[PDB]
């Protein structure tokens, strides 16, 4: 629940 | 710009965005939502070279924000958001939401009286979100009456204890995936009691964390432009995480 995801989507 | 100095340089131009929402619910015994809101903030951690001009975009069309203050550095008006951020960690915006909230869990309580001596309780929880996402740190808290001699519980997932000092059964589950069901049963053994006063039944409440904004908010882009220096948007390494946690999240029965 607190992992960074790379890049932004939509 | 008194919030950001001028000689700032980093080999690795990188930013981190946190969307931190707390989701609040009061639900009737027969499933009507009595009250629901989300409070949120976006925190930004930026290690960006120069004095960059970022544009923050999200799906505010596709969700409905009922108000929100911004950080000093925000340039006020899709009327999207503009700023030169402070270096390091700061709060970009703070917001509230009431419409169209994803209620990540549904609590379904069932209660049966057995003469004067026992309560039979069953409590079912349903996760309402993509199967690929796990909720974690789940507690369901079930209040028991003051005249409780003792409690037996069964549950397949998690651990549950009767906590007599707090008059609650507490059930904890480390993780749980979207679109599932779990249940707990309890036999609550009653002492005799002043017949007159009825049990003033506090709600069942929950704690959880989920990896999405329950408001439905998503970050679409954060664009970096610093036009003196010889990095551009696509050199910046960009990260988001969402942390949606329960606030007051109660289901009556």
């Amino acid at each position: 629940v607190e992992d960074y995801e790379q890049g932004l989507s939509g | 710009i008194g919030w950001r100095r001028e000689g700032i340089k980093y080999r690795r131009n990188e930013l981190f965005l946190d969307v931190l929402e707390s989701v609040n619910l009061l639900m009737s015994p027969q499933g009507q939502v009595l009250s629901a809101h989300v409070s949120g903030r976006v925190v930004m951690k930026s290690y960006l070279s120069g004095m960059p001009e970022c544009k923050f975009g999200m799906n505010d069309k596709s969700i409905a924000i009922d108000d929100c203050t911004f950080h000093q550095c925000v340039r006020l008006s899709e009327r999207s958001i503009s700023f030169i951020p402070p270096d390091g960690e700061f709060e970009l915006m703070r917001y509230r939401t009431t419409k169209d909230i994803i209620l990540p869990f549904r609590v379904i309580p069932l209660v049966r009286e057995v003469g004067r001596t026992k309560l039979e309780v069953k409590v079912v929880i349903k996760s309402n979100f993509k199967p690929s996402l796990l909720a974690q740190k789940i507690e369901v808290r079930i209040p028991t009456p003051l005249n409780t001699s003792g409690v037996q519980v069964i549950c397949m997932k998690g651990k549950a204890k009767y906590k007599a000092s707090e008059n609650a059964i507490v059930w904890k589950i480390k993780r749980m995936a979207g679109m599932k069901e779990s249940q707990i049963s309890a036999e609550i053994e009653l002492l005799p009691t002043n017949d007159k006063k009825k049990w003033a039944r506090p709600p069942i409440s929950m704690n959880f964390e989920v990896p999405f904004a329950p408001s439905g908010l998503k970050v679409r882009y954060l664009k970096v432009f610093e036009p003196k220096l010889n990095y551009s948007d696509h050199d910046v390494i960009k990260w988001v995480r969402y942390i949606g946690r329960s606030g007051i999240y109660e289901t009556r029965c």
